[PDB]
RNA sequence: AUCGAAUCGCCACCUACAAGACUGGAGCUUGCUCCCUCGAAGGCGCCAAGUAUAUUCAUGAUCACAAGACA
RNA sequence: UAAGCCCAAUUAGUGAUUGCCCAUUAUUCCUUUGGUAAGGGCGGAAACAAAUGGAGAAAGUGUAGCCCUUCCGAUGUA
RNA sequence: GGCCAGAACCAGCCCUACUGCAUUAUCCUGUCGGGGAUCAAAAUCCGGCGGGCAACGAAGUGCAAGAAUCUUGGGUCUUGGUGAAAUGAGCGGAGUAUUUGAGCUGCGCACGGCGCGCCGCACGCACUGGUUUCUUCUCCGUGAUGCUCCAUGUUGGCGA
């Protein structure tokens, strides 16, 4: 499937006021599902970083990066989540995705799988493609093999769902309730 | 046995809006996904496909992996992987399910009435050979009974008795 | 439930594409009675 | 453009367009596949009258929506089909009260129109096949999705 | 014998068996190559006992439980 | 090869942003009833026998409500 | 026939099939170098430089007003009707025109970059500018002298 989490870039500021005459622009990058969580995301850091709310500024744009042509990547991702035993976690995970947006939706939903961190608890400090000489994991490094090649075993092949059936015969395909 | 998934690797993808199209591994993502390609196919440009999608082939062509649209057109015209496909069971089967699913009601009177020529026509030899060499329960049927059936229509009661039923009728 | 609403479900039709081929087509319950009453061409035909 | 109280006025869908063939979904000759011949004015029901040699269809009215009208089409401008008018079908008022009867002059209409409509079918370059599928009788067989086809 | 019924695919080719980490067969190089019947159909049945030279079908009048049904 | 747990989709790397099922809820249609209800008509226009277009038309709280159009509400112990 | 049923159309609703504007650069290409991994390559990856439209079935990115008339969608046993005032872009007449948009462009002003007026201007505002090269249909028409209600099809079945 598309990734669920879509790259957002997030550029803002405080409104212009007499203290703050030309107030720093800032730029913002998250994966956030639509760009209204996107402009929520933003704001949060704003506020937790900049000390500035959204009730005082601007966004001056809020536009998805495109993802870029679909290749067998080793993507780096820098992840951080809270939980209440134990705080501030931070994370430095490897996968294998063709895109920013796969990458960081795979490290989601690992997250969630692993270690049970929903969407709002999650910070994702960095993502980038990295080499192959670079990654350390064996689970990764495994598919840089220039021969790599295994068979298809203990696979459930699901019939295409208008010749699906109930019934079928023992051993032929006839369909004897569908 | 089973084929590999290897970059190369000939697929036929099983179900969705690609079904029953052939393409190239190409490359591999991870035990999930791989990068399917075919140049000669017009819907079946570089895309990512589950591997639980694909049916893998007995066809491999020799590229390396994330290779060039290029170097694919070249190792597939060169390996002959699709003539050599176009001529198996597998690959008629797929073409005349199409030909069965756009068929018209004339279509299909037409190949019933050629299956069905062709249905009289095993009936027409197979009981040429089953007069000869009796395979059939009624054949055998007979053949068992005809030594019995003779000997016991041999004697001259069995003569007196058919000639005289048999003159009445 | 609500009884003026019946469902159907029909042989070799699984999909909701395939059903929705059979809007709009007459369904017939078929059963019988004890006795004979009047049918549609009682009169005209009556082997009916 | 055309007036709707014209005799002229259609509203009939294009594939039961005059000469092709349908499919009898019902009445006395379900399963039959008949010849169109032509649709009665005032949007009334299509003339039906697939050769009463090959399957025993007479020349008989029945609504556009009691019939598969598949893509298998026959010319037939060289079938007259004008003498076939409302007026062919209409009965006499019957007052307070074997081989079947049938009037002189819908005889002669009958066969004038089949035989015209069979020397059109052997003027096609599939004819004999064509006239086997006239022949042949549609029945919904275990197994069948109808819903799924093309005509 | 009341009894009019609802059911609508037949078979003496499916109607034996077992395995889905893999059962068409080989080679060694163990995932590739080669051979084959090329690994994605149980057989018939759907209106001329067969694909042709044909042939009675109505007025049961335009839908109505097929007005019949031993394939 | 969950019909368990966490996350994420709506027919899926194809080409776009509504999978499906259940209310005395929502929208809409018909009918009833009550309004802090809103309006219109009510000086019989003309003409018209039967044998062979009709009937009604009340200045009105409340009736079989004078008639018509319109809008809104409608559950409930003591 | 004040009964049952099937098709037709009419109006109103209810579901759909048909899509344009903007955006895309952390992108797309070619090349040099590095780096990588090979039996040798290639690729993943990092820089410099040169070109750019990943391109309308490119993108699952923001907004979409696309007349079911052209080009006869489906439903209404979920509504009322068969013309007892059919207000219709739909019905009736009249004429091949009308001006919407899109392209291409005139002057002025706004707008953007450089520090005084110079350059640009994606094409914003006014002249309801011009060109009509592409895309459209356009105009006119029926009061109640009807206060209210009811009363007007087609095909079979059943009813003589
Ligand atoms: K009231
Ligand atoms: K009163
Ligand atoms: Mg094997
Ligand atoms: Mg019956
Ligand atoms: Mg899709
Ligand atoms: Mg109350
Ligand atoms: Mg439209
Ligand atoms: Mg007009
Ligand atoms: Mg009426
Ligand atoms: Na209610
Ligand atoms: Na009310
Ligand atoms: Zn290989």
């Amino acid at each position: 499937v598309k990734p669920h989490l879509r790259h957002y870039q997030v550029v803002g500021r405080e409104s212009p006021s007499e203290k703050n005459p030309e107030p720093t622009v800032y730029k913002f990058e998250v994966f956030a599902p639509n760009f209204v969580v996107a402009k929520s995301r933003f704001w949060r850091m704003m506020r937790v970083k900049n000390k500035v709310k959204a009730t005082h500024g601007d966004v001056l744009s809020c536009k998805v990066v495109k993802d870029a042509k679909l290749v067998a990547r080793n993507y780096l991702v820098d992840i951080a989540y809270y939980s209440q035993r134990c705080g501030y976690t931070r994370m430095v995970k490897e996968f294998r995705d063709v895109s920013k947006t796969g990458a960081v939706s795979q490290a989601y939903h690992d997250l969630a799988s692993r270690h049970r961190a929903r969407y709002h608890n999650i910070e994702v400090l960095n993502v980038k493609s990295i080499p192959d000489h670079e990654v350390k994991h064996l689970s990764i490094a495994q598919y840089h093999a220039p021969n790599l090649s295994f068979p298809l075993l203990q696979r459930r092949t699901k019939a295409t769902r208008k010749d699906r059936a109930i019934f079928v015969k023992k051993n032929t395909k006839r369909a004897v309730v569908a | 046995k089973s084929h590999y998934i290897c970059a190369g690797r000939l697929v036929r993808i099983l179900r969705g809006p690609r079904q029953d199209r052939v393409g190239v591994i190409v490359d591999i993502v991870d035990a999930n996904r791989v990068l399917v390609e075919n140049p000669e196919d017009a819907k079946m440009w570089r895309h990512v496909q589950n591997l639980k999608n694909v049916e893998p082939l007995k066809y491999c062509v020799s590229v390396s992996r994330n290779c060039s649209a290029k170097a694919l057109k070249d190792a597939l015209a060169s390996s002959k992987a699709l003539e050599k496909y176009a001529k198996t069971r597998t690959a008629a089967r797929v073409e005349a399910k199409k030909a069965c699913a756009v068929s018209t009601d004339f279509e299909r009177y037409q190949l019933r009435v050629a299956r069905r020529s062709r249905a009289h026509w095993a009936r027409k030899v197979f009981d040429e050979k089953d007069a000869k060499t009796p395979v059939s329960w009624h054949k055998v049927a007979l053949k068992k009974m005809l030594k019995k059936a003779a000997k016991m229509d041999s004697t001259e009661g069995a003569k007196r008795r058919m000639q005289k039923a048999i003159a009445a009728r | 439930q609500t009884k003026q609403t019946a469902l159907v479900r029909v042989e070799n039709v699984n999909t909701r594409e395939d059903a929705t081929w059979y809007v709009g087509k007459r369904v017939c319950y078929v059963y019988h009675g004890k006795k004979v009453k009047r049918c549609v061409r009682w009169s005209k035909a009556p082997a009916r | 453009k055309v007036s709707r109280k014209s005799p002229e006025y259609t509203t009939l869908r294009k594939s039961c367009a005059p000469g092709a063939i349908a499919i009898i979904l019902a009445g006395r000759f379900r399963g039959r596949r008949a010849v169109i011949l032509k649709q009665l004015p005032h949007n009334g029901p299509l003339v039906v009258s697939g050769p009463m040699k090959y399957n025993g269809v007479p020349i008989r009215r029945i609504d556009s929506r009691y019939v598969i009208a598949t893509s298998t089409t026959v010319d037939i401008s060289s079938v007259d089909t004008a003498p076939i008018t409302a007026e062919v079908f209409q009965r006499p008022k019957a007052e307070k009260p074997k081989k079947t009867l049938v009037s002189d002059a819908r005889a002669q209409l009958q066969k004038k129109i089949d035989a015209a409509l069979i020397a059109a079918i052997k003027k096609d370059a599939q004819g004999k096949e064509k006239a086997g599928y006239l022949r042949s009788v549609f029945t919904v067989k275990p197994g069948d999705a109808p819903h799924r086809w093309n005509w």
